[PDB]
């Protein structure tokens, strides 16, 4: 989807997220979709609150985990 | 900036309603300009932009 190659920017999340984002340096949402949720507690320094908020910020366009997508971007 | 009231007000004036020495108070005006400033959240103001 091509909301899915759009950044965690648009995803309007914290500065700690974004911290943990930089981190990791995932891109793209359609390929963060593809982790999941002990994946991503996988990530030092970010908590439960962190993948609750994760969790709302792609329920909020539709997004989720478990989504593996292919030939991306 | 002045929307509904006729001004204008500066920092140190602003700041003493919210008892920042006009330092913090710059700052909350640039991280409420920096949110506005993301797409998803301003894709109407920026239609109203002209060019």
């Amino acid at each position: 989807d091509p909301i899915l190659l759009r950044p965690v920017d648009d995803l309007e999340l914290t500065v700690r997220s974004a911290n943990c984002l930089k981190a990791e340096a995932i891109h793209y949402i359609g390929d963060l979709v593809q982790r999941t949720e002990v994946e991503l507690l996988k990530t030092p320094n970010l908590g439960k609150k962190s993948l609750t908020e994760i969790k709302d910020v792609l329920a909020s366009r539709g997004l989720s985990l478990g989504m593996r997508l292919e030939n991306w971007p | 900036f002045g929307i509904d009231m006729n001004t204008d007000y500066t920092l140190e004036e602003v700041g003493k309603q919210f008892d920042v020495t006009r330092e913090r108070i710059r700052q909350i005006e640039a991280k409420a300009l920096r949110k506005l400033r993301h797409p998803s959240r301003s894709e109407v103001l920026r239609s109203f932009l002209d060019d």
